[PDB]
């Protein structure tokens, strides 16, 4: 699977911000499409992901209300809407795809990340 | 939240061993486990390296080798070349309360000479 | 039909899994450690399929005295004596999952429960956050587990 994220986006203190993710080649049917962000210099953190197939979103506990992950089959392209920016949410936003396998083995969020975006720069302030 | 404690930092040089332990891997009540590696040159996204514990994708070589014991997993680097300088974190998943996954703070491999 | 003045979709929802096992006999009655590796062979061995419920992970079948069990997690003891059940392998498939579409919403800020391709009316009052595959979704008080906008842990 082939992974594109849109482009750099500098924002501001309490602006809202949306990242993209157009997905390519998919043999795979039971999938799932992830954001994972990296700190400026710091380590990596799971945030949120989305099953495309369900439309079910789960969530890390922080990052809270303040986001929302909504994936799109038609166009193969997922989102993730972070809004209330804080200046510590100065990171690299990367999409990661679950490419699962169909006979049910492995679990849905176990984090079997093979397809990884190149990644999105947001600047806050 | 919390985090996988692995080393900061490990040596080695070229052709040589080394092994990155990672404690805290979380394990469902009824025994799912799930733990990964990945490898981050500067600047660049993760890349898989160990899917499930000891198993590999395409693409990568077998001198890259995971192993599971409890919670701990531990990623085994053999004939080191230039080309290992990178980051590398192991992930597991969070397990029955935390929502999905859940990154080791990172390990820094220098390769020698 | 519903509960407490609720008035006005698509969700993620889930007992047929099957376990394939085997079980030991001999007129004596116990050998676990060996029973396992006279499966690893690939004292007598019989297949007997179980099916396990994905909430309680409980295996169900005739043989087993009530017609339960869990997998100590090493053997199981049936009606008899001799003979333990055993699994050809010591979980929920993640490959049973569909995506139904009952809309339920009483007021904007308040969700009471929905109601199934069927017309069922399922209340969400005293419902718990439960992870079922990895992913994170309300187990009812009835007894379905459903992914679900969510606060309380079963």
């Amino acid at each position: 699977v082939q992974l594109v994220q849109s482009g750099a986006e500098v924002k501001k203190p309490g602006s809202s911000v949306k990242v993209s993710c157009k997905a390519s080649g998919g043999t795979f049917n039971r999938y799932t499409v992830n954001w994972v962000r990296q700190a400026p210099g710091q380590g990596l953190e799971w945030m949120g992901g989305i099953i495309p197939i369900f439309g079910t979103a789960n969530y890390a506990q922080r990052f809270q209300g303040r986001l929302t992950i909504t994936a799109d089959e038609s166009t193969s392209t997922a989102y993730m809407e972070l809004s209330s920016l804080r200046s510590d949410d100065t990171a690299v936003y990367f999409c990661a795809r679950e490419n699962l396998d169909n006979s049910g083995t492995y679990y849905y969020f176990s984090g079997w990340f093979d397809p990884w975006g190149q990644g999105t720069l947001v600047t806050v302030s | 939240q919390s985090a996988l404690t692995q080393p900061r930092s490990v040596s080695g040089s070229p052709g040589q061993s080394v092994t990155i332990s990672c404690t805290g891997t979380s394990s469902d009540i009824g025994g799912y486990n799930f733990v990964s590696w990945y490898q981050q040159h500067p600047g660049k996204a993760p890349k898989l390296m160990i899917y499930d514990a000891t198993k590999r994708p395409s693409g990568v070589p077998d001198r890259f080798s995971g192993s599971k014991s409890g919670n701990t997993a531990s990623l085994t680097i053999s004939g080191l070349q230039a080309e290992d300088e990178a980051d590398y974190y192991c992930c597991s998943y969070a397990g029955d309360y935390t929502p999905g996954v859940v990154f080791g703070g990172g390990t820094k491999l220098t390769v020698l000479g | 039909v519903e509960d407490e003045g609720c008035t006005n979709f698509s969700y993620m929802e889930l007992s047929a899994i099957k376990v394939n096992g085997f079980t030991c006999t001999g007129h004596f009655r116990p050998t676990p450690d060996a029973c396992r590796a006279a499966y690893n062979w690939l004292i007598i061995i019989s297949p007997s399929v179980t099916d396990l419920d994905p909430y309680d992970k409980s295996l169900h079948s005739r043989v087993f005295p009530g017609g339960k069990c869990s997998g100590s997690s090493t053997y199981c003891s049936t009606n008899h004596d001799y003979t333990i059940w055993m699994p050809e392998n010591p979980r929920t498939p993640c490959d049973i999952f569909t995506n139904s579409r009952g809309k339920r919403a009483s007021n904007g800020n308040k969700t009471c429960g929905f109601v199934d391709e069927r017309g069922l009316y399922k209340s969400l009052k005293g419902a718990c956050r439960l992870k079922l595959c990895g992913v994170l979704g309300l187990r009812l008080m009835d007894g379905t587990w459903v992914a679900m906008q969510t606060t309380k842990w079963c």
